[PDB]
């Protein structure tokens, strides 16, 4: 998160950390969010060999009682996902347990209704990703306030679809999400409407986000079925 | 194992910059696109590569 604030903390217990160990090398690392009790939901791009999940963390550095880590049991990321446009970077990731509800964990379950953003409005992501291009990531959980802009701002981006994709951050700003960001959400008033999926290297805004509400139908899917 | 057939400079913060040369392991091909994720072995860093600016280390001379 780059320009955002630390959260207080345990203040979004929904709030994923992800390690994806891929082979005999550095992990990667990514946000996600827990829906269920034992799904959490992310990006495509965070798929890997195996994936454990820390619950209930705000220093991610420094194991607290509050911790609850899983192992991942089951991958299903979007069936339609493709690198080059980045298209339906979406993923869900069914726990080896159902997590315990405690202060520090709970779920962030989707409104019976979705609906579909338009631009404009100010919405609030979260993680532990780097806070600025030459930076490591945040040892603690950030959060930034981020405005939707017009899809237009985004034509610089392969293959942008507004029906796909949120356009985030106004690139008058330096306030972004970033690397390591990946999977984490973005309420807007309160409700999941997006996922972190990528932007600039550079990290200029805006970004892009997935656009929740376009995928309603199959997480709805998955979760009434695992 | 493969390698860097030229140098590339990304535009996606999902992406490696690499030179020619770079060695990297492969990690994920399965997904359509022209991208691969990749860990560098100079590095240790994970992310996607194009997967036309490599080739196998023992498909080059
Ligand atoms: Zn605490």
């Amino acid at each position: 998160i780059i320009g955002g604030t630390e959260c207080k903390p345990h203040s979004r217990p929904y709030m994923a950390y992800l390690e994806i160990v891929t082979s005999n090398g550095p992990s990667k690392f990514c946000g996600g969010f827990l829906i269920r009790r034992n799904f959490v939901l992310t990006a495509a791009h965070c798929a890997g060999r195996s994936i454990t999940v820390t619950l209930g963390a705000h220093n991610i550095t420094e194991e607290e009682d509050t911790w609850q880590k899983l192992e991942v049991i089951k991958q299903f990321r979007h069936p339609k996902y493709n690198t080059s446009t980045l298209h339906h970077d979406i993923m869900l990731l069914k726990l080896k347990e159902k997590a315990s509800l405690t202060l520090a964990v709970g779920t962030l379950p989707f409104p019976s209704q979705f609906n579909f953003v338009p631009p404009g409005r100010m919405c609030r992501v979260a993680g532990w990703g780097r806070t600025g291009v030459l930076k490591p990531g945040s040892d603690t959980l950030q959060e930034v306030k981020l405005r939707l802009m017009d899809p237009q701002a985004c034509s610089h981006f392969r293959d942008f679809d507004h029906n796909l994709q949120l356009c985030v951050g106004n690139p008058r700003k330096t306030k972004s999400a970033f690397k390591g960001d990946s999977g984490g959400p973005l309420l807007c008033a309160g409700v999941a409407q997006g996922i972190v999926s990528y932007g600039r290297s550079d990290a200029k805004p805006p970004a892009v986000f997935t656009r929740i509400s376009h995928y309603r139908p199959w997480i709805n899917q998955i979760l009434q079925a695992n | 194992l493969f390698v860097a057939l030229y140098d590339y400079q990304a535009d996606r913060w999902t992406d490696l910059s690499f030179h020619k040369g770079e060695k990297f392991q492969i990690l994920d091909a399965s997904p359509p696109g022209d991208w691969w994720e990749a860990r560098s072995l100079t590095t240790g860093e994970t992310g996607y590569i194009p997967s036309n600016y490599v080739a196998p280390v023992d498909s080059i001379q």
